[PDB]
């Protein structure tokens, strides 16, 4: 809050000014990369009500009913098992979407095989 | 935004252009309680002081020397402070304080000053030159005066030499003021030094017996701890203030902690060495400093071929400290919010996204 | 250790921040590393030198912080890429790649 | 007045090991469930820490040096530890520093005390005796505080001079060890700071006799010395000292 | 004296870590393309063209 | 070996720190990279004689 420290630092130029778009930039790039990943079908494929897939079980990485996350076991162990000036921008994908994300493409792989990704 | 992004059109999106910060609306400053005042009456208000050859010093150490309550009394004549002013004084802190009474003349109370001359200055009380103080002098006409003459009070009249600056004469010695010794008796210019002053209630202004009390202020290489009573701005709560406790100054939002303190401990600090909580000296309670809100804005816009139409974003911002709408990323005004779920158009952030159809979110 | 490439990542920003914040309490050769107490202590003369070497020392902290920003941010692009391949080439069809 | 004691037993004073012992809060802030680095004048942890017997007949008494800070360990029982003596000559050349603690108060005074060359305190069988200085002519600082105070009780207490500060911390711990001091670790609170602003090279202790000649009462005390080093520190849930590392003992904790 | 030596000498030092993490990541992109390599041409038979 | 300068070093922070950490990232990546490369087997296979 230094006036006097703010108009010696105004002599130095746009270093400001550079390092708040390279952060900017490098902001927008995470949100690519997680467009990039797990944003690649346009459909969100549900699996069938009834699990029959001729004696193959996916419970532990479909989601879970039980869950308010809406996540798998496998998902729920792994949020799990992860544990001045400076601001922390919200991820523009929170955690239910991205799940919901890996959902659709389990959905997708599971009753369609590699047709979804290729088409219809 | 068209200023930050140095064009007159502004293609649809969201563009970082500001940042807010909850500027600080009040001063908090609480130093400790006032406890352990100085014995500052049994100088002033003693029943009996001292002669001026004889002058008590009262040695002040380890207390809270309060000076406003002498320099604003009314009955004290002479307040003449040499080397510092009175103001300034209930803020100073001294290592120590020498407090030297005595009673002189109404005609002599301006021989107790830096530089004079006189037989008070070269035969009973010196000060010196580089002398940093204050003298207080009053008239006692009524308790030091008496019908009959009050003979009590002496001064030293004779001495082969000038005193030095703090010095204290109490011999009793006959003054040799000839070639012949005076073997003990005051014979012919042999005089005895201590003269009295028959002080009584009928004499001038000038005559009349004045109380005189010189307080003495040095600074040594010993840390001061002497010193005159801060005061306690009525402490401020949930709001953006300036706080200094204790000496630890910053600006903060001081709210009740649930943390428990030692007993020695002041001030807390988290991993990152900032300071997050604080006891207050007057009250033993413990308080949450928050920062005070810092945030950037941003304008969400369509396109200017589109509409003029904006909406602001103050990230990490809550809405009470700013078409108002409460997101995860911030405080959105502007955008109306609705329950349906589209594509996203314009990224918000926190899975919230602009659109324009009025600008809804 | 089975979720430590994660993890690296969470520490290495976290303690990048960390490292941010902490250069603040260094003077970088000026009397404090308090704004207020130069203010307070000194003529603006001087006062201005000693603001100006806490400016060029955080600015010179916040430049290396955006360098090793930026090159784990080419890091973690390169590893999304692969990511983004993984998932196009082994969960939406069957890949003949070995390994 | 002054006394000679002339009735005591040559022994070479002992040895023993510091362990986890002398940790003090470096400062006055609170710090929870944090790893804090510190680097202050301590005593290092499994150091040789000299041990002096008060038993009958030992009274151990002798000049020590000061150096950078003195760690004061008592394994005490029946209160004879009563003060400190502190200076660079220890007569009315220089000005030194006084801290008692008699049957009513803690007393601490800055003078040029002409002190004896066995000062003590004494118990009869009430305390009627007090032979510590001769005279005492300049005075500047002067401090009156509550009392600080098998071996029953554990004193801790660590002495420091830095920049005309004297900080005493202090510790008191329920003990049930009959002879050396327990391992374990236990933080020195900060008790007092003093504006002395005096030299100090030299310290003394100061005992209590018993009488009904004269009888030492059992007590032991330990005496380290402080040396600048960095420990890091363990900061609990409610803020309290719970473990420490000595950062230049082994390469383990390095 | 001594700080503007200070001053030359750490930014030379910083200088050289910058561009050693540069090629750093240069040599990492590399490794990853031989170990892709490794296990797609030496370990398999690949149907990738050149 | 100049203490002084040492002690007016110590008033820039931890920027040694964060110098010598690069570094060892460095010098670990290479190990790694030469174990994603070269140890892609955990059989010694030999060729007949
Ligand atoms: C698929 O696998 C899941 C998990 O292995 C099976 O769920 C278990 O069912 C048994 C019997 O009801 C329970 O005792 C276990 O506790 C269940 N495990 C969990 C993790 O819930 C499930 O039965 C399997 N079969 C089908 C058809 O879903
Ligand atoms: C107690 O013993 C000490 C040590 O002998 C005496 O101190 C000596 O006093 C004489 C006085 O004539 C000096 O000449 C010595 O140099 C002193 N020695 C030391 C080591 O200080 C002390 O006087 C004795 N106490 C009494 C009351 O006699
Ligand atoms: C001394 O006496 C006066 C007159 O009674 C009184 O107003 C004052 O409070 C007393 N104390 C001091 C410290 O002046
Ligand atoms: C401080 O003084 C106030 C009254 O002014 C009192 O209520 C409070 O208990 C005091 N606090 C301490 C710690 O003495
Ligand atoms: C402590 O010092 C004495 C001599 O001063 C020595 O004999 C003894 O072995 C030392 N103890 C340790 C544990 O080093
Ligand atoms: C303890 O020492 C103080 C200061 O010298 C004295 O006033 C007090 O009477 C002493 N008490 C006893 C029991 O000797
Ligand atoms: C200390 O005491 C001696 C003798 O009483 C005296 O001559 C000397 O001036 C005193 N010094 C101070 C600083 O009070
Ligand atoms: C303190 O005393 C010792 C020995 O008497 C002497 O070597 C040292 O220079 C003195 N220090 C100061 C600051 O007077
Ligand atoms: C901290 O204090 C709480 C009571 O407030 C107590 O239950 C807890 O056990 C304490 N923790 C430790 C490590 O002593």
């Amino acid at each position: 809050d230094s006036t006097e420290c703010s108009n010696l630092l105004l002599q130095y130029g746009s270093f400001c000014t550079q390092l708040n778009r390279a952060l900017t930039g490098i902001a927008v790039e995470q949100d690519k990369n997680t467009q990039e990943v797990f944003a690649q079908v346009k459909q969100i494929y549900k699996t069938p009500p009834i699990k029959d897939f001729g004696g193959f079980n996916f419970s532990q990485i479909l989601p879970d009913p039980s869950k308010p996350s809406k996540r798998s076991p496998i998902e729920d162990l792994l949020f799990n098992k992860v544990t001045n000036g400076l601001t922390v921008l919200p991820p523009l994908l929170t955690d239910e979407m991205i799940a919901q994300y890996t959902s659709a493409l389990l959905a997708g792989t599971i009753t369609s095989g590699w047709t979804f990704g290729a088409g219809p | 935004t068209k200023c930050t992004l140095k064009s007159f059109t502004v293609e649809k999106g969201i563009y970082q252009t500001s940042n807010f910060r909850v500027q600080p609306t009040e001063s908090i400053v609480r130093f400790p309680n006032i406890t352990n005042l100085c014995p500052f009456g049994e100088v002033f208000n003693a029943t009996r002081f001292a002669s001026v050859y004889a002058w008590n010093r009262k040695r002040i150490s380890n207390c809270v020397a309060d000076y406003s309550v002498l320099y604003n009394s009314a009955s004290f004549s002479t307040f003449k402070c040499y080397g510092v002013s009175p103001t300034k004084l209930n803020d100073l802190c001294f290592t120590n304080v020498y407090a030297d009474s005595f009673v002189i003349r109404g005609d002599e109370v301006r021989q107790i000053a830096p530089g004079q001359t006189g037989n008070i200055a070269d035969y009973n009380y010196k000060l010196p030159d580089d002398f940093t103080g204050c003298v207080i002098a009053w008239n006692s006409n009524n308790l030091d005066s008496k019908v009959g003459g009050n003979y009590n009070y002496l001064y030293r009249l004779f001495r082969k030499s000038n005193l030095k600056p703090f010095e204290r004469d109490i011999s009793t010695e006959i003054y040799q003021a000839g070639s012949t010794p005076c073997n003990g008796v005051k014979g012919f210019n042999c005089y005895f030094p201590l003269q009295s002053y028959g002080f009584q209630p009928t004499y001038g202004v000038g005559y009349q017996p004045y109380r005189v009390v010189v307080l003495s202020f040095e600074l040594l290489h010993a840390p001061a701890t002497v010193c005159g009573p801060k005061k306690s701005t009525n402490l401020v709560k949930n709001k953006c203030v300036n706080f200094n406790f204790n000496g630890l100054t910053g600006t903060g939002v001081l709210t009740e902690s649930n943390k428990k303190f030692l007993p020695f401990q002041q001030f807390g600090r988290d991993i990152a060495d900032t300071t997050d909580a604080v006891r207050d000296p007057q009250t033993l309670e413990i308080l949450d400093i928050t920062p005070c809100s810092f945030g950037g804005v941003s304008v969400i816009t369509p396109g200017t071929n589109t509409s003029n139409q904006v909406a602001v974003l103050y990230q990490g911002v809550n809405c009470t400290e700013v078409n108002v709408f409460q997101t995860r990323a911030g405080c959105l005004i502007g955008a109306e919010h609705v329950n349906n779920s589209y594509e996203c158009d314009i990224p918000i952030g926190a899975g919230i996204c602009a659109s324009y159809q009025s600008i809804i979110a | 250790s089975a979720l430590g490439k994660l993890q690296d990542v969470v520490n290495q920003n976290a303690q990048a921040l960390n490292t941010l914040v902490k250069q603040l309490s260094s003077n970088f050769g000026a009397i404090s590393s308090v704004l207020n107490d130069i203010l307070s202590r000194l003529d603006p003369p001087e006062a201005e030198v000693q603001i100006d070497r806490l400016i060029t020392g955080r600015l010179q902290s916040l430049q290396t912080y955006v360098t090793q920003q930026l090159i784990r941010a080419a890091e973690i692009r390169a590893s999304a890429n692969l990511a983004a391949t993984k998932m196009s080439e082994c969960v939406l069809g069957q890949s003949k790649r070995v390994d | 007045q002054c006394v000679n004691l002339t009735t005591r037993t040559q022994l070479p004073p002992a040895y023993t090991n510091s362990f986890t012992r002398g940790v003090y809060y470096p400062d006055k802030v609170f710090r929870s469930s944090v790893l804090h680095s510190t680097q202050d004048l301590f005593l290092p942890f499994f150091s040789n820490v000299t041990w002096f017997h008060a038993i009958h007949k030992r009274f151990d008494n002798p000049v020590l040096p000061f150096n950078d800070g003195v760690y004061f360990a008592s394994t005490e029982k029946s209160n004879i530890i009563r003060g400190w003596i502190f200076g660079t000559t220890l007569d009315s050349k220089t000005q030194s520093l006084l801290i008692v603690n008699n049957a009513t108060n803690v007393v601490i005074k800055v003078c040029e005390f002409q002190f004896c060359n066995d000062p003590f305190l004494g118990v009869y069988y009430m305390e009627s005796e007090f032979r510590v200085y001769s005279s005492a002519n300049n005075c500047t600082f002067e401090y009156v505080s509550q009392p600080f105070l098998n071996f029953k009780n554990l004193r801790e207490f660590v002495f420091k001079n830095i920049d005309g500060y004297f900080k005493i911390y202090s510790k008191h711990t329920p003990i049930n060890l009959v002879r050396d001091l327990p391992q374990g670790f236990s933080a020195l609170e900060p008790l007092v700071d003093l504006p002395i602003g005096i030299n100090i090279t030299r310290f003394q202790t100061l005992l209590a006799l018993h009488r009904s000649g004269w009888t030492a009462g059992a007590a032991a005390y330990y005496v380290g010395y402080l040396q600048p080093r960095t420990f890091l520190l363990k900061y609990n849930e409610n803020g309290t000292i719970t473990d420490a590392v000595d950062c230049a003992l082994d390469p383990l904790s390095e």
